[PDB]
């Protein structure tokens, strides 16, 4: 037996693809999701933009609130790390918590360098507005991605943006004449052996998740619809008249995407 | 020609397609009940059983799964599909199809950090093949009529059913397709039948 | 007996390795520290940071508070004077304060010269950034160093930030070419046999705390795992409900910064 | 190959490693009381006493500690450390270990404006050694069973009873590494 | 039995240490540099410095010459090709050249990409003023490297730049924070796996030759003690009154390096 | 312990040290004569052969060399080495050392794009050893006195007699020091007598 290999930390990403992954602050809240048929939860403390507005500094959750929401639901849980905190990524490690986002809405610890992920057992989902940043990521460890998007506005359009920049210089490095693709590498700041590896395979690597910006159902279809591997959404649902309703709605979007007659009566 | 559906519901569904192709069967991914009509078997792929299960009810997809069981059209559980296919779930009075005569413990190694590369021997494989278990269950006991076909360290992780195999591991998850070949087969032997 | 010499002054530091030092403002709270296994204690009038966001001048504290904490523990006091201020120095020094923080979170006195701390017997602490302020620091007599941080925010990324860049130019030095040490102590502004000695030593020759933005046991495991020799933490710690508590999980994860599981467990309710 | 464990919870525990590793043993920082089974003795460092103590306490030490010197390992305190292994502390009511038959009164030079360096004459070594007392305490008295090695200005400050080694100045922050020495020969001694 | 391995392209040069590499012209030249101890003669049709300054586009040599140059000597045999010019790396492959020089003083064919130089048997050797552009030409393929230097002046000063400059970050990159890496391979544009090895190994994978400006005896030996692997020189041993002495002096400079008695004599 | 030195003059001069000292003795790099004396053996590495010759000329190195030799001290030369080591070469009346009782025909294989990887079955070794050919030269006869601890299709490889080890590829490009492991032995048996 072998843990914390590549495969099995990237295999745990590709288990969750299709699916919606929901921001939670208890354990109330955490079992609508489940119950909504969400794949995951990402535990959270308070939402890390009101931290900021308030122009606090926005740290890793009190444990007390990852394991309240571990208790009370038996899928995944995931949980937010500040970019570059070392003891932040090893004690949510050390909890079991299931995936670390090494997140950029937390204030950074380190604002040079990010985590080593490589070294860790758990794997880490990382943000990227680019190619270059992907591979950046993927290089230090991460196992999965997500769109940074345009956190705690509602605004799709970020998260639009990154998927689709990111899916583009993807298309173009996988048609790309092979000798040309050092200069390329040079240009994205992409480590060269990935990059070629993409070209290869025809594919990142990694699940490429959307996040900042799902408001409604027709976003999570959307997103779908631009290639994501899945969707993560803000506490947002717990602001609505009917979270349950509006939690499912999201779901079933994200699963049926092409389905319009079924996505309008979910916009409703 | 062969057609092999994935449930698409949610999860590595592209994983198991891959996977059927490269045995030379088609794969074709299930999203709506009356897609069961146009395939000769179907996997329930590795994700949620959780967001698997709410999805079954929405869409109504309990019933036509029973009745394509009931039609001999084999059925291949991968982890949370083997959760899907069991009859029944430790700790839990709402099982889900339950047609494989197992008694399935969720999340039994611990958690992600858990989750685990093994060699494993499976009947009817030659040489070893990688079991990779995320966040897998494991098959408490299977009665009589269940075919025992590997385990690791003493626990049932993969079995047989007639029509049914399922397993704790992620097959899909690797590039050895032998066992989605053993289900190609199951799926060949019915398709004379 | 010789009093004042340099390893005398740098001993002191040494002896403070592994331990954290905790801001406060009288007795009560130096008594809490010392309970909590606080190495020495940072003695303050106000905190500094709100006499400044107030827009007053943060001075020397009134002699009266740091006599009243001296006398309530038997851990080191250290207390801060305003850069280039001679006279606060001297009567901190007369006072028999343990280590002087030439304090840059203090309104400077001086914004041309900071103090000839080679002069005095007490021994100085003083901020940094980078190597080359680190070395001129430890030539003008600095015995002691500490990041300068980001005062007054909680925020832990500024104390990294100096860490990290201290801790690189060193690794940097030690392995580079000796014949390229000009240069480099040229470009760093470092005083060059300062240089050339941590090349050969393999180290700075002082010890280097964590200071300014260390708000969670996490956060003081993580300046120790980035390098640092202890960690100075502030008045936060006397915010908390319940600060006995909060300042022995500053301690823990101080001194056990690796053992992540302890910290998980240290970083509950607070 | 004989090994000798620092208490790693605070103070100049490196200093004591290095002093170790020049007399030719291999120096573990011992961080838990588990790790006391793997050393052939212990020093226990200058730093803050109290923290030490708070340390000990939390981290439950105090019996493995008494367990340890109980099989007779040796164990050498410096300042702080010495402090830790005296039976008595003028003042309190609380001592630490308990193990070395010396009182001892802490902070007793003043504050460290006060802190000095003296040249010693020390038992067992030839020439003299250079002290540097950091917050030192002295050794007020020691008992019939204590050997005196060293004083100063009419006070004892380096003792030694069987397995224990004290002093009140701090070795380590030299590179004179002979009453390191010292204590790697008791070591020898107690392996045998 | 494989031919074109890396191990085989590298371990030629790898052979090539503590010598001499000379510019010839002509069979005759070629002789002259076999017997003062030459480990290899670059076979020139003209030298391109005068080419360029006449200010003519300069190509890969006329096979005619480069055969006439094989077969009068028993040691390797180099040659340029111009930068991303295919064809002529090809030919000189076929042509049985023991090492290529994809070489900046020809006319670069090619201003926005070098030679997939991964895909041919026989190996290549490119310049570089920095570790950034050294790991750049190892990735596309380069065995080996050589500083850019100066050519066509005798100045040392770019030579010694170059050597310096890709040295000292070298043995910053052996020292440094793993988890620093990432950042230095942005900031240098250096691949990162290759520069993650190079922490590894505790140095570069290739060897690395001093040339251009390489003109006196102490010359040759100072790029020696600045960890030069070894020295490329130029025509200018031909221009000089004793050829065939001037070519020793430089071998033996290059060989006894430290030898100042030595070299004291040789300089005359 | 031993000490083994490299002669070094020119070539694969560190890649023989490292391997030495893999092995657990002493290297010492060979610039100059009188440090023959400071060595119980000697490897001449991979390199020019006609640029260590001309070297070994000006610095006057061949009769410490066949003194070196007649004190019973091992020598061991990889491809320019064997070469330098070598009874005769083809196509020349001015041969070098001349202590190996082989003919020794230069370049033999082509040129670079020719050089080669082969694995070898070598007297001594388990396992196969993998030999880097690099612009090799081939033996093209043994005397009678002569080993042959090595061939490849058909060709005379590595060679040993008494004191004297001979190989047409470079072991020291690999990191699989077991022949360099050989030497040391011929060097510890030589220290012996
Ligand atoms: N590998 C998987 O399919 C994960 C299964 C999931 N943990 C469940 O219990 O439903
Ligand atoms: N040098 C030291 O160890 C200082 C000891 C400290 N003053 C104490 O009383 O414990
Ligand atoms: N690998 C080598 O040592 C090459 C030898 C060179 N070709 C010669 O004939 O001298
Ligand atoms: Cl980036
Ligand atoms: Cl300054
Ligand atoms: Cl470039």
């Amino acid at each position: 037996a072998q843990t914390g290999t590549e495969r099995v930390k990237r295999g745990m990403a590709e288990m969750q693809k299709g699916g919606v992954i929901m921001d939670v602050i208890n354990a109330e809240q955490a079992k609508i999701a489940e119950e909504a048929g969400a794949v995951a939860v990402m535990a959270l403390e308070r939402v890390p933009a009101d931290i900021r507005a308030a122009g606090g500094v926005a740290r890793m959750a009190d444990p007390t609130i990852v394991e309240e929401v571990m208790n009370a639901v038996s899928i995944p849980v995931m949980a937010k790390a500040r970019i570059g905190h070392i003891v932040e990524a090893r004690v949510l490690e050390a909890m079991g918590v299931d995936y670390i986002d090494e997140s950029e809405v937390l204030t950074p610890a380190d604002e040079e360098f990010h985590l080593n992920k490589n070294e860790y057992t758990v794997p880490f989902v990382c943000g990227c507005r680019d190619l270059g940043e992907a591979t950046r990521r993927i290089a230090e460890g991460a196992s999965m991605l997500r769109t940074k998007g345009e956190p705690g506005t509602g605004n799709i359009v970020e998260a639009v943006r990154h998927m689709r920049k990111v899916n583009a210089q993807v298309r173009k490095v996988v048609a790309m004449s092979e000798d040309e693709l050092m200069t390329e590498a040079k240009n994205l700041g992409a480590p060269y052996e990935l990059l070629l590896q993409i070209k290869k395979d025809g594919k990142l690597p990694v699940v490429n998740f959307a996040a900042g910006g799902v408001a409604t159902p027709a976003d999570a279809a959307l997103m779908m619809q631009l290639g994501a591997d899945g969707v993560f959404v803000g506490s947002g649902i717990f602001k609505s008249d009917n979270p349950a309703k509006f939690a499912k709605a999201i779901v079933e979007a994200t699963t049926h995407f092409t389905d319009y007659k079924l996505i309008a009566e979910l916009s409703k | 020609m062969l057609t092999i559906g994935v449930l698409g519901l949610q999860g590595a569904v592209r994983e198991h397609i891959h996977a059927i192709e490269a045995c030379g069967a088609a794969g074709l991914v299930v999203k709506r009940p009356e897609q069961l009509n146009e395939v000769d078997g179907l996997i329930l792929p590795g994700g949620e059983s959780t967001t698997m299960r709410r999805l079954i009810d929405t869409y109504q997809f309990m019933e036509p799964l029973r009745e394509f069981a009931a039609q001999g059209k084999p059925m291949f559980g991968t982890c949370a599909g083997l959760i899907i296919l069991a009859k029944e779930i430790a700790g839990s009075d709402n099982p889900h199809l339950g047609l494989l005569n197992v008694v399935v413990e969720r999340n039994s190694f611990g958690r992600q950090v858990d989750s685990f590369e093994a060699d494993l021997t499976i009947k009817g494989l030659d040489e070893p093949f990688t079991g990779v278990f995320i966040r897998a269950p494991h098959i408490l006991e299977a009665g009589e009529n269940v075919e025992v076909l590997s385990e690791h360290n003493g626990r049932i992780v993969a079995a047989k059913q007639g029509q049914f195999l399922g397993c704790s591991f992620n097959p899909e998850l690797t590039e050895d397709h032998r066992v989605t070949q053993l289900f190609v087969e199951m799926v060949e032997e019915y398709k004379q039948k």
